[PDB]
């Protein structure tokens, strides 16, 4: 399957593209997220929907809305991508460096992510669980334009990569792709088409 | 599988040595176990041959070995048994050893038909009646025997006499009340076409077909209407291979029963039974082998159309199979020849009634292609009865332009429905709906064409033939023919907008009194609301205006005023592009406020102060989603 | 790069791996690009790919494994045993619209019906290489013929896709246009077949007493494997041992 494996793992491009895209679609419809340490009745349910530009983050201090996302201007609806540096996760978020009343716990630690925006201002950000976490912080990063990190973002790749080298492989069988790819054949040098092109 | 536990058996196999005991031993093979009865199927059957053989004078004995026989036969045909049915019929064609069985058999059964409404003898006939195919399987080869070990049937009268007396009998025995012997009635009708195969070996088909014509107008025509429907049905399944010498001689009588079935407020229980007729005879008259029938195939038409037509004006209703009665008569369009429709479709009785006839048809078509009979999984059956109707409706287009076109001097208005059913019909299965698939497109190309085509230039061809009464009906049109040319379709449109400089010059005939102000008005209404829909598209719109200004160029000033109006409805429509582009692009407000106080004052340009107002209203709606009571109330 | 020649004998273009870029019209081409060439030459050839049967490609013989079967593998007897591969083909084509359902299945988290969707996938690859040949019995054939037509109008039904009927024999007889009511009552038969299914997914995917009863009202006499491990019993002699069915 060498070959093969040269063949499929070669053409790339558009797999984790479309897994991108995908993570992008996610930001762009959003759900309700979480505050910090919504306890004395905070939102622990509001919404961060990115642009249908991609433009502005319709984040706002908005209710519990066991729905999720409503769609309006959020509370702050704009975040501009010009300008956010990354996005701090796990232990190197700011509101997991709190140590006031506002000291998040110890169950909080991969739903630590804070939006890296000028530079003093953090998103501090709860995820509800590890994956759409990783999502979140995989779309950003979308948004940044880098990698996914996501394990099933990189098992979505794989499976993809499987798949489609799975089903481009049908007419070859009973046939070989050599390592070396079969000879060229020499094509005739002279342009000359005896009968017209088409 | 070989022993056997029964004095009754051995002695019945034995019978020949046990002669004082045949009578007995014909009664005990009652109680002899069927397990075992199978064991010794075919000896049983050549001891019980040969008795009533041996013995035939003493019709006792045959009685008895007639009684014995059919409860035998009754008891394999249990599906312990159904297996050893087959070596019954081995048996019936091959191990059989009785050369007058013919006679004797056929002469009991005629005693007990003769003599059905006895208690005694009802039982007797009912058993025989279940299984009648495979007793007179056993018969005709009986009949047969006798030809070859006699060469010629010096019986050859008498058999087959015994058989007519047995027709005789069948209808004295049903001209009397149904009371006594309805059962009786019901297994004669379901199991008298199980053997007229078996007779077809040695009877006259017409011959036997006229006798049972005779039993069945021996019928008093009120008595178990599906069980004849049976009867009929389970005749023409056997029998009708051979077609041309039947088929012409129970037609006559079958659409008798059909034209009282048309309407006779009793069509209750004949509904369902008389679908499956109709079922049954489209297979066999459209069967190729079974006999030609195409000139019987117009006698079908002209003796059971109107009949049916009236019969869905009765089963209308979609609820029942009316579905299932539609395909009936499809079936029937499809495997028929305007040779056949147009020779009394198109020649009818008076011209009144044809055309009622064909208002009834139409709004039929009409209300059907609306509120579908399919599960909209019949894309296959969708063709199907796309292709059906198309036939159907062509006839009535040729009755309509040789019978009630210029040639009637009145009535032209049969087309509104025609225009308009077809319009309705062909308002579905667009390039879109071809789209589904990749291959979609291909799969309906490769096994369908594009049925639309089809539609669009027979309506277009019969639209030329009208001719001057376009004014008289253009306004009725006006609405369906807009919306075929919005159809995706490159060809049709193309050939569509010029249908619209056509209607347009015939009112530019009628512009000396009057102009096309009411095509036009109608033509810019519908455009508003068609366009609002979001069928056509911006090489659409192309198309549009490139050939009416083109076809209006071909035309004088006032065509050159449509042409600006026509560049007016184009404007009209690339704003509806852009605005609904808009409108499915931001879905923001303001940019919908924009665009919407845009083609209002296009409107205000154009004055259409109705749809004006409208777009009013869904402006002043978007206001008081902004509460812009200010611009609410401005 | 001369001579080229109108032909049917090619439609099965075969590549070898993802293509040079040989020519204006050719790229890393697809591995299942069954070419329908318009031109013949004999190192060469161009046509309409799989992927755009609107636009040549001129793909060398040495890459072309070039097969004279046309759509029909009867016309030249291209099955392997008659009256089968137009089943391959109806295959290749129904996995070709399966990429546009799952596709469309990741966008939508509709992960269950998905992930079944694969299963059967594999099922289908699997019961297709294996009917590449003819080895299976045509009981086999017949059999897998009605479980792929089972399948795919399966994926149609949760779909919402069009109906393909004639049973058996490569679902084209019947929808060949040989009559009405034929056709229409066996229309019918996928209605029938339709509220199976759409009833059934749920009483044999889901239960599993039903299907053992709707099997067993088929099927009469049985057999109970009895496996006789190891005896343990403290007798000291001989031992006779009868085992039989009983009805207590």
């Amino acid at each position: 399957s060498r070959p093969i494996l040269e063949l499929k793992e070669k053409i790339q491009p558009e797999i984790l593209e479309l897994i991108k895209q995908q993570r992008l679609n996610r930001l762009v419809e959003g759900t309700c997220f979480r505050k910090l340490n919504a306890r004395r009745r905070q939102d622990k349910f509001w919404y961060c929907r990115l642009s249908p530009n991609h433009k502005v983050l319709h984040y706002g201090d908005l209710e519990e809305s066991p729905q999720g996302e409503v769609p309006h201007d959020s509370l702050q609806d704009k975040l501009p991508v010009a300008d956010i540096k990354a996005v701090v996760t796990g232990k190197d978020c700011p509101h997991m460096k709190e140590k006031g009343a506002l000291k998040q716990n110890k169950e909080v630690l991969e739903l630590a992510f804070s939006i890296l925006y000028d530079s003093n201002c953090q998103l501090n950000f709860i995820a509800p669980d590890k994956h759409e976490y990783c999502i979140w912080t995989d779309g950003l990063n979308a948004l940044l334009g880098k990698d996914m990190m996501s394990d099933l973002t990189r098992n979505d790749l794989d499976t993809l990569l499987s798949m489609e080298i799975k089903l481009r492989l049908l007419d070859l069988e009973n046939i070989q792709i050599p390592d070396a790819p079969p000879p060229i054949p020499k094509e005739p040098s002279n342009y000359d088409f005896v009968y017209d092109c088409n | 599988t070989k022993l056997t536990q029964n004095v009754d058996l051995l002695g019945l196999l034995n019978w020949r040595s046990n002669s004082q005991n045949i009578k007995h031993n014909l009664k005990k093979l009652m109680e002899v176990d069927g397990g075992e009865i199978v064991k010794f199927l075919q000896d049983t059957l050549d001891a019980l041959f040969n008795i009533m053989m041996e013995m035939s004078d003493s019709e006792t004995y045959d009685f008895l070995v007639f009684d014995a026989l059919v409860f035998i036969i009754s008891l394999i045909g249990d599906i312990k048994f159904q297996h050893f049915n087959p070596v019954l019929e081995t048996y019936i064609y091959k191990h059989f050893s009785a050369t007058l069985a013919y006679v004797k058999l056929s002469k009991v059964l005629n005693f007990y038909v003769a003599n059905a409404d006895d208690s005694s003898k009802t039982e007797l006939l009912f058993a025989a009646l279940k299984a009648l195919k495979y007793l007179f399987r056993f018969i005709i080869q009986s009949r047969v025997l006798y030809l070859r070990f006699y060469g010629q049937s010096k019986d050859g009268d008498e058999f087959n006499n015994s058989i007519r007396q047995l027709f005789l009998a069948f209808n004295m025995l049903m001209d009397r009340p149904l009371e006594e012997a309805v059962k009786i009635k019901g297994a004669a009708l379901k199991y008298l076409p199980s053997i007229i195969n078996d007779v077809k070996l040695v009877f006259d088909p017409v011959e036997l077909s006229v006798l049972f014509c005779k039993f069945i107008q021996s019928i008093p025509d009120n008595q178990l209407v599906r069980q004849k429907l049976n009867c009929m049905t389970k005749i023409v399944e056997s029998t009708l291979f051979r077609q041309s010498e039947c088929r012409e001689v129970l037609l006559p009588l079958l659409t008798d029963q059909l034209s009282g079935q048309l309407d006779d407020n009793s069509n209750k229980p004949d509904h369902e039974a008389s679908s499956q007729l109709l079922s049954n005879i489209l297979e066999v008259l459209d069967r190729k082998d079974v006999g030609a029938t195409a000139v019987h195939i117009q006698l079908i038409m002209e003796r059971l159309l109107r009949r049916i037509n009236r019969t869905v004006i009765g089963m209308n209703r979609q609820s029942p199979h009316i579905g299932s009665f539609v395909a009936c008569m499809i079936a029937l369009l499809q495997q028929m020849d305007d040779s056949h429709y147009s020779h009394y479709i198109s020649t009818f009785k008076t011209r009144q009634d044809i055309i009622d006839f064909l208002m009834e048809t139409f709004i039929m078509f009409k209300d059907l292609i609306g509120k579908n009979v399919y599960a909209k999984d019949w894309m296959v059956m969708n063709m199907t009865q796309n292709r059906v109707f198309l036939r159907a409706i062509n006839q009535f287009a040729e009755v309509l332009t040789r019978f009630f076109m210029d040639q009637a001097s009145f009535e032209l208005q049969l087309w509104n429905n025609y225009f308009h059913l077809a319009v309705a019909f062909l308002t579905h299965e667009s390039l879109q709906l071809e789209t589904f698939s990749q291959a979609k497109r291909n799969k309906i190309v490769k096994k369908y064409g594009d049925m639309r085509k089809e539609i669009g230039f027979r309506i277009r061809d019969m639209w030329y033939n009208l001719g001057p009464h376009k004014i008289k009906f253009i306004p009725s049109m006006v609405g369906p023919i807009l919306e075929v040319t919005l159809t995706p379709e490159v060809e049709l449109r193309k050939a569509t907008i010029p249908i619209f400089f056509d209607m347009m010059q015939c009112e530019f005939n009628f512009s000396g009194n009057g102009n096309f102000h009411m095509f036009e008005n109608e033509l810019i209404t519908k455009l508003d609301q068609e366009v609002e829909g979001g069928r056509g598209d911006e090489q659409y719109k192309v198309l549009l205006e490139k050939l009416l200004l083109e076809h209006c160029r071909k035309h004088k000033y006032l065509s050159s005023s449509g042409e600006v109006f026509a560049l007016l409805v184009s404007s009209l429509l690339e704003n509806l592009l852009d605005y609904r582009t808009i409108i499915m692009q931001d879905e923001s407000k303001e940019n919908r406020m924009s665009c919407t106080v845009n083609v209002l004052n296009f409107y205000k340009e154009k004055k259409r102060e109705d749809i004006y107002i409208r777009y009013l209203y869904k402006l002043r709606d978007l206001h008081r989603d902004c509460e812009n009571y200010t611009e609410a109330a401005y | 790069m001369a001579r080229w020649i109108p032909t049917k004998r090619q439609k099965y273009g075969v590549a070898i791996y993802n293509y040079n870029a040989s020519q204006d019209v050719e790229l890393s081409l697809q591995i299942g690009d069954t070419v329908h060439i318009l031109e013949m030459y004999e190192g060469w050839y161009r046509g309409y790919t799989l992927q755009n049967k609107s636009k040549k490609g001129i793909f060398p013989e040495t890459y072309i494994h070039l097969k004279e079967a046309t759509v029909e593998d009867l016309g030249q007897h291209e099955t392997v045993i008659p009256g089968e591969l137009p089943l391959v083909q109806e295959l290749t084509s129904t996995l070709r619209e399966w990429a546009v359902i799952w596709r469309k299945l990741y966008v939508n988290n509709k992960l269950t019906l998905f992930r079944q969707l694969q299963q059967m996938t594999y099922s289908l690859i699997e019961w297709r290489s294996q009917i590449l040949s003819g080895t299976l019995p045509k009981d086999e054939l017949a059999e897998l013929k009605k479980k792929v037509t089972a399948k795919i109008d399966h994926g149609n039904r949760m779909l919402g896709l069009d109906l393909v009927v004639r049973d058996d024999n490569g679902n084209i007889l019947d929808p060949d246009e040989t009559s009405t009511i034929a056709l229409f009552k066996a229309h019918e038969v996928a209605s029938k077949r339709i509220e199976e299914k759409i009833q059934e997914e749920k009483s044999i995917l889901q239960n599993l007493d039903l299907r053992g009863q709707s099997i067993f009202s088929t099927i009469h006499t049985y057999g109970l494997y009895v496996n006789f491990k190891n005896f343990v019993c403290n007798i000291g002699e001989d031992a006779e041992l009868f085992m039989a069915l009983y009805d207590p």
